[PDB]
RNA sequence: GUUUGACCUCAAAUCAGGUAGGAGUACCCGCUGAAAAGCGGAGGAAAAGAAACCAACCGGGAUUGCCUUAGUAACGGCGAGUGAAGCGGCAAAAGCUCAAAUUUGAAAUCUGGUACCUUCGGUGCCCGAGUUGUAAUUUGGAGAGGG
């Protein structure tokens, strides 16, 4: 398949041709709005490994954000505006010296493909509501910083959860 | 001395109107009667024919409108089902029980099997 | 409005700059002729569509419904091949004896490696004028790739003829000034 | 500040739980097979242990597959390795008496 | 023993199956 | 600056494919998945579900009338 | 007057030259709430008012929501 | 051919069907943050969760929680004091899905509308969506083609 192709032409990001789509497309999103909607993934392997399919019911939003982190911000941004919509994920693709642009899934838990084919129903579960809001994404785990290894401590949020470690004390019915 | 409700199920619509006029009427006239009365037992009891009355004319239209909307695959809202927050979101028990091809001949070729140990 | 402003300050911005000659490749595509016989032959090969397709099947199933089993005999479908990876996946073995490429695409990186891919694989490439003209003949609205590897025998000796009027008229025409970067002339 | 008051109370809800899952599992026991598995850390290295799963090459040698086993109610780990001799003739020796056990119905 | 034992048949009983 | 583009991989021209993958069995065959498609309407007939289309041509030339 | 008549809640604390109602926060869609006046909390929650839907609730989730009667 | 049409984009719909908000907020998850407050987002739990792990052993084996490790290691005007983790015992135990090479002898996939039917749906027909890839098969523990 030609997503091989796609992906080995990807990591050759400074290459001419690639710097040429880049500066055309930054000027050409840069008429457009913060936020608005792309037709297309502009990088489909990549949304591919991050989970896109092309059917009704995946909406590709592209937003626009000033140089928390960037990305997650961006997945906010999109979070807020179409809030019918579950964020599935999000990646890079253009900057600038003012903006970064960024290119997100969203999935609608409405649609009956999506309601239906149980590839993808869990999205449609309550517990999956803003996942950006919580940091539930992949750039929301990797800024929560939640893997395994003892390069992975005792980090901010969890820093308080063991500061809780510290502020609560625990008594047996036979004190020990 | 009051309205049944089984009464008012065997009427034609007409029937009905002409018996809420009726009672609005006799109400009209308890009122000229209980600006004189002290207690007037009547039109508590005339108010809740007219309750009934209105009671039976209403479900009436609803069953109508019920029954023209029988065959089709949606329904004006309010005809709907009630239930609450989500229950009308998220999943049916078909959305819900659906399984992937793929699962689907895992648990044909190895379903959990009934055993007993010690045998 | 704004996207009228836009479409047309597009195609600007991009011939103003230098573009890598990996692209303006495309452009330099097949003339007027050529391409009007290529989409002969391929009309030729229309796919069957999803309603020729099941109106067959309803023939034949009304025919074992009958049963009157009538026989079992068909040679093969002979088609155009359209589907992007499938393309891609009938060079590298190599299947393809023509491919048709579409000038726009909007992501043009889908499309980029396939003339150096049809280069140095051997296979007949030719770049054509619009996916549009594409999905016609495959009954899809756009297709942006062609194959072509199955043919007749009533057929086969215009497929030759029409693979050497190609690398007549592409890869000798234009095989030089595909290396330079194209544009970069304001406007 | 916290005290666990519940103590008494929550073993009888888990006790509910072992009541009341194993009402469900009603001939089956409600922990799977699991293997003998001798421990770490030269201070527990003469201990042996309850192991997650066995692995597949066990399994194997036991004389049927995993994704059969885990019906029958066999743990299994693929990502554990089996490296010592007594280890793994033991485990094949307890799967060999677990499977003399069980009677299963169709 | 006993239950262990009808269990025991009914498990050694042969479902009727189908060629 | 700008220069134009070497095609020093393009020139060498592979005999071969890339991939030792086994032809499948069912690019020789008549197609099997286009066969369960039609036992599945040859079953819709039998139960009557589908009409055949001869029959249908019987229905619109009486129906037209 | 400093403070009028809320369209919102009634509380006499719409103000006037700011458009804002002190006690609620009205127009703003949510609704002012402190937590360090949990006691202010506590004169405006759930419960303070007739709960006109909220009553007759958990008794239909007694009853499952079933639907009809059954005549006898 | 000054015509006609494919697209593609962008608009408009008192078009059809859906959905977001607010309240509460004990518990949970993110963001901000002083001498906590605040903000945002959920659920009956949430989170986490099936190793780019821990170890150095006769190795262990998703996550979670309890007891122990332990007031130890380590840190700290090594002052104030701060303050873990492996292992072990237990509770509970469950594993799975994508993205990479073609179905090319037939997009095999699905939304929607309509007609019926046994209606958390089914069947038929028709619009569409979709090859810039929807199905089947394969997630390394391999797997696939064949025989
Ligand atoms: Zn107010």
């Amino acid at each position: 398949g030609a997503y091989k192709y796609l992906e080995e032409l990807q990591r050759k990001k400074q290459s001419d041709v690639l710097r040429f789509l880049q500066r055309v497309r930054v000027w050409e999103y840069r008429q457009k709005n913060v936020i608005h909607r792309a037709a297309r993934p502009t990088r489909p392997d990549k949304a591919r490994r991050l989970g896109y399919k092309a059917k009704q019911g995946f909406v590709i939003y592209r937003v626009r954000v000033r140089r928390r982190s960037l990305r997650a911000t961006a997945e906010e941004r999109v979070g807020r505006r179409a809030a019918n919509l579950r964020v599935l994920n999000s990646y890079w693709v253009n900057q600038d010296s003012t903006y970064k642009y960024f290119e997100v899934i969203l999935v609608d838990p409405q649609h009956k493909a999506i309601r239906r084919d149980a590839r993808y129903n869990w999205i449609c579960d309550p517990v999956h509501k803003h996942r950006e809001a919580r940091g539930l994404t992949a750039t929301g785990k990797k800024s929560r910083g939640i893997n395994k290894g003892h390069k992975f401590n005792n980090t901010k949020a969890g820093r308080r959860k063991t500061w809780k470690r510290q502020n609560t004390l625990s008594l047996w019915r036979y004190r020990k | 001395a009051g309205v049944k409700a089984y009464e008012l199920r065997t009427k034609s619509k007409e029937q009905l109107a002409s018996q809420l006029v009726d009672l609005k009427k006799e109400l009209a006239e308890l009122k000229v009667q209980k600006l004189s009365r002290p207690s007037l037992p009547k039109i508590k009891t005339v108010r809740k024919s007219i309750a009934c009355v209105l009671t039976v004319i209403n479900e009436q239209q609803r069953e109508a409108v019920r029954q023209l909307y029988k065959g089709k695959k949606y329904q004006p809202k309010d005809l709907r089902a009630k239930k609450t927050r989500a229950l009308r979101r998220a999943l049916t028990k078909f959305e819900a029980s659906q399984v992937t091809e793929k699962q689907r001949k895992k648990q044909i070729a190895f379903p959990q099997r009934k055993y007993a140990i010690k045998a | 409005p704004e996207y009228v402003r836009v479409q047309r300050q597009k195609k600007i911005l991009s011939i103003r700059l230098k573009v890598p000659p990996t692209i303006a490749q495309f452009q330099y595509t097949l003339d007027r002729n050529t391409a009007a016989e290529t989409f002969k032959l391929f009309n030729k090969y229309r796919p069957e569509t999803a309603a020729e397709k099941k109106e067959r099947l309803t023939k034949e199933a009304a025919a074992v419904a009958e049963g009157k089993s009538k026989q079992d005999a068909s040679p093969k479908p002979y088609a155009v091949k359209y589907g992007l990876n499938h393309v891609v996946a009938l060079i590298e073995n190599k299947k393809a004896k023509l491919v048709l490429i579409a000038n726009d695409v909007d992501p043009i990186e889908l499309v980029v490696f396939l003339p150096a891919l049809c280069k140095k694989m051997g296979v007949p490439y030719a770049i054509v004028k619009g996916k549009a003209r594409l999905g016609t003949l495959v009954n899809q609205k756009t297709s942006a790739v062609a194959a072509l590897t199955e043919v007749r025998a009533e057929d086969e000796a215009a497929l030759a003829k029409l693979v050497s009027t190609i690398d007549a008229n592409f890869a000798d025409k234009y095989d030089e000034v595909k290396k330079h970067w194209g544009g970069g002339i304001l406007g | 500040v916290k005290v666990h008051f519940d103590q008494a109370g929550k073993k009888v809800s888990r006790r509910n739980a072992r009541a009341t899952r194993a009402a469900k599992i009603a001939p089956r026991p409600l922990d799977l097979l699991r293997p003998v598995v001798r421990a770490p850390t030269v201070k527990y290295n003469r201990k042996v242990r309850a192991g997650r799963g066995f692995t597949l090459a066990e399994v194997k040698a036991a004389g049927l597959t995993a994704a059969y086993a885990r019906t029958i109610g066999i743990a299994v780990d693929h990502r554990r390795q089996n490296r010592n001799q007594e280890i793994f003739d033991a485990n094949v020796q307890r799967l060999k008496e677990y499977q003399s056990k069980i009677i299963v119905f169709p | 023993t006993e239950v262990v034992k009808k269990l025991e048949e009914l498990a050694s009983r042969p479902v009727i199956r189908k060629e | 600056p700008y220069e134009p583009l070497i095609d020093w991989f393009t020139r060498h021209e592979e005999v071969m494919p890339l991939t030792a993958v086994p032809e499948p069995k069912r690019r020789f065959v008549p197609s099997k998945n286009e066969a369960k498609r039609v036992m599945k309407i040859v079953r819709a007939i039998r139960e009557g579900r589908i009409i055949p289309p001869k029959k249908l041509k019987e229905m619109k030339x009486x129906x037209x009338x | 007057k400093s403070h009028t008549l809320c369209n919102r809640c009634g509380r006499r604390s719409f103000h006037v030259q700011k458009k804002t109602c002190s006690s609620c926060g009205y127009p703003a869609a949510k609704t002012r709430s402190y937590n360090w006046g949990a006691k202010a909390k506590r004169r405006h929650t759930t419960g303070t008012g007739r709960m006109r839907y909220l009553k007759h609730v958990s008794r239909r989730f007694k009853n499952g929501f079933q639907t009809g009667s059954a005549s006898k």
